[PDB]
RNA sequence: GGAGAGGUA
């Protein structure tokens, strides 16, 4: 009376590396909803992660302005910076410079390396330049965090997106171990920002959740 | 019982033949799942041939639609009863009122 | 009179109360109507057909 | 009348994909249905290539589709694509629908 | 799995002769001792024949060519 | 940061014989709903129960008959017996016996209990004998099971009567989250779980059971 | 097998 179907196999489908579809089965009736839901919340609600925090522009001190020689607008570049993805070691918060001139799409490689701080997506565009004689310099402060704070909670500032996941879903469905066909089967599709493989994110989340309730064994 | 009746329930129940409705108020002298006996009230009793009232209960019997029908007593020993009051709940009835 | 009777109980006079989902556990917005209803089971059984 | 693939179930009632109900004009107030099976190979191919549900989407009477989301899904969608004048989390900016989903969740 | 027949109809834009040609192929396959041309995935013969039609490597004309060729082979196999 | 306060079971308020409350604290933000929903589902889902399974009355052959002296149908007796509450200590299956004579009700207390089988509701009524020289004897079978099991789906003499199994102590589970009073921190949560069982289970034991169940189930995902 | 009565969508 203390025996339960531990899933086997644990199979996987590998869409492009930043996107996976894991299939687990056969689970005891009803456990699918609880397991899938909890993992979902943990993944997309609380997860360690550092993301950009705020920015300052050399020639702009107000968001409702415009710089010349830049194709886009302040809000657009701010959104791009929000879409940034970086990882940092023990250094909690860092500041980086993006001085550059000349016509061209200013992508992520243009930022100073600053050692341990690693940009995961160099191709990520940030803005464009329209006058070859135009320039742009800016200082960006990144800081570590867990969740997601909007701007209203608190020299420009940007919302922080600490969580690295992007999309998660699941659809429990029936299965049968040779009998007792009232059994379920979980299918988790996940798509991350690429800072870590989905399979590893699942292991991290499971570690967190399982460890939380340690005091009840 | 339906929580929200229209008040026409007891009429339909009693007027139908399913339930065993007392005919002369009295007292339960002995009850059983099968039968009932009532010591008749002194006044309702006829001058001659006193006797005492008795009822037998139709147990499980197939209905016209293959649905079993039987009756269950709804009173205990030493319970005074009055003329025209219900005694045995028939199918889909509760305390002498319709309950489907 | 229904309103008054309800208020005799401690139930919301509006009749609609908030609920929570079984699976997710989160609340449903848009307060929902609930109560009690008398229902019958008719004589058309699936096994018969 | 239409063809389908079968999926076994531990019940005694024929499940039915709800969208086709409009085509069948079939309420769930106790309407019954009848089942047939094609025996020979040619019958199976006829069914698959002509009578499969996925092949009949426009009414022959007129090019109008016949798989209209009937009554409930339509309500859900209409409720989804509405807008309160002042609701929680207004005026902000998002970097794609995925962020919208995450925010709402 | 097979859910549509649109590509097969594209290969053969009549939607009736499609059934007949597919049926003849699947009949060669099931009772006739023949083999498929596409890796099956534990699927029945009808869907397999339909997929063959889809890839275009089997149509009515090629079927006629093959039946005539094998008829000639059999007529040359009696000696 | 990157560290989370581990909740601890603070208090168990046995507000009534059956109604009970439990408190977990502290809890990092957002976890209250997670754990509450999970535990609610687990508790309502699976718990070892000890419902009755079979009956064997002396002078009857089938549940649709009647017995003289008793004023209720056999079906009524079986129905009432189905709602019985009891605990067993060591064995997974036991046979109780009931014998009774004389007039009056027949509480659960009328069972010749042993030191390992413990009734929880001694006053639970069964049937009303309506004749002094009318007795009933019966053998009850109690098994240890989980969840629901209809009599139809299981697996001998003509005297055995079979009932449906409902091995579950719990009946209603609710919970709330609320801010704690830690030395210095905000958005720190505290969970209160209100439960109402039939009375044959220790709440703390139930919580530990559910928690170990959940952890053991979850441990599959790690180290894939 | 055929009649008649009732009933469901
Ligand atoms: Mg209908």
């Amino acid at each position: 009376v203390t025996e339960f179907l531990k899933p086997r196999l644990v199979d996987i489908e590998q869409v492009s590396s930043t996107h996976a579809k894991v299939t687990l089965e056969p689970l005891e009736r009803g456990f699918g909803h609880t397991l899938g839901n909890a993992l979902r919340r943990i993944l997309l609600s609380s997860m360690p992660g550092c993301a950009v925090t705020e920015v300052e522009i050399d020639g702009v001190l107000h968001e409702y302005s415009t710089k010349e020689g830049v194709q886009e607008d302040i809000l657009e570049i701010l959104l791009n910076l929000k879409g940034l993805a970086v990882r940092v070691q023990g250094k909690d918060e860092v500041i980086l410079t993006l001085n550059k001139s000349g016509i061209g799409p200013v992508t992520a490689a243009d930022i100073t390396h600053d050692g341990d701080v690693e940009i995961v997506k160099p191709q990520h565009v940030i803005c464009h330049l329209t006058d070859e004689n135009a320039s742009i310099s800016m200082r960006i402060k990144v800081q570590r965090g867990r969740g997601y704070v909007p701007a209203s909670t608190r020299r420009l500032l940007v919302d922080a997106c600490y969580s690295p996941v992007e999309r998660i879903a699941y659809n429990v469905e029936a299965a049968r171990v040779e009998q007792r066909t009232d059994l379920d089967k979980l299918v988790i599709e996940m798509e991350t920002n690429g800072t870590i493989d989905p399979e590893e994110a699942i292991r991290r989340a499971a570690t967190i959740l399982a460890e939380q309730l340690e005091a009840f064994v | 019982k339906p929580l929200v009746g229209t008040g026409m329930e007891r009429a339909v129940a009693v007027d139908s033949g399913v339930t065993a409705v007392a005919k002369r108020g009295g007292v339960v002298q002995y009850v059983d799942a099968s039968r009932i006996v009532i010591k008749v009230n002194e006044d309702e009793m006829y001058p001659g041939e006193a006797g005492i009232d008795i009822y037998n209960l139709t147990k499980y019997t197939r209905s016209n639609q293959n649905t079993c029908i039987n009756q269950m007593p709804c009173v205990s020993l030493g319970e005074p009863v009055e003329r025209g009051d219900v005694l045995a709940d028939g199918p889909s009835t509760d305390l002498g009122e319709l309950a489907l | 009179e229904i309103k008054e009777l309800l208020k005799l109980g401690d139930l919301p006079t509006s009749g609609q109360i908030r609920l929570y989902d079984g699976r997710t556990g989160e609340q449903f917005e848009r307060p929902v109507t609930v109560g009690y209803m008398y229902m019958l089971k008719l004589n058309h059984l699936v096994d018969d057909k | 009348i239409q063809a389908f693939e079968p999926v076994l179930i531990e019940g005694k009632a024929i499940q039915l994909h709800p969208l086709v109900c409009a085509a069948y004009n079939a309420d769930f107030d106790g309407d019954q249905m009848a089942v047939h099976v094609p025996l020979t190979l040619e019958a199976q191919l006829e069914a698959r290539a002509l009578m499969m549900s996925t092949n009949n989407i426009l009414s022959p009477a007129n090019g109008e589709p016949i798989i209209v989301p009937s009554q409930d899904v339509v309500l859900g969608l209409y409720y989804m694509t509405r807008d309160c004048v002042n609701a929680k989390g207004e005026g902000m900016v998002l970097t794609g629908p995925k962020e919208a989903e995450r925010l709402y969740r | 799995a097979r859910v549509t027949v649109q590509d097969a109809v594209e290969k053969i834009g009549n939607r009736f002769d499609l059934v007949l040609v597919a049926a003849r192929r699947a009949r060669q396959m099931q009772v006739g001792g023949k083999d498929p041309l596409v890796p099956e995935e534990n699927d029945k013969t009808t869907v397999i024949a339909l997929r063959e039609i889809e890839e275009g490597l089997i149509n009515n004309q090629i079927l006629d060519v093959r039946e005539r060729q094998e008829q000639q082979e059999q007529e040359a196999a009696e000696l």
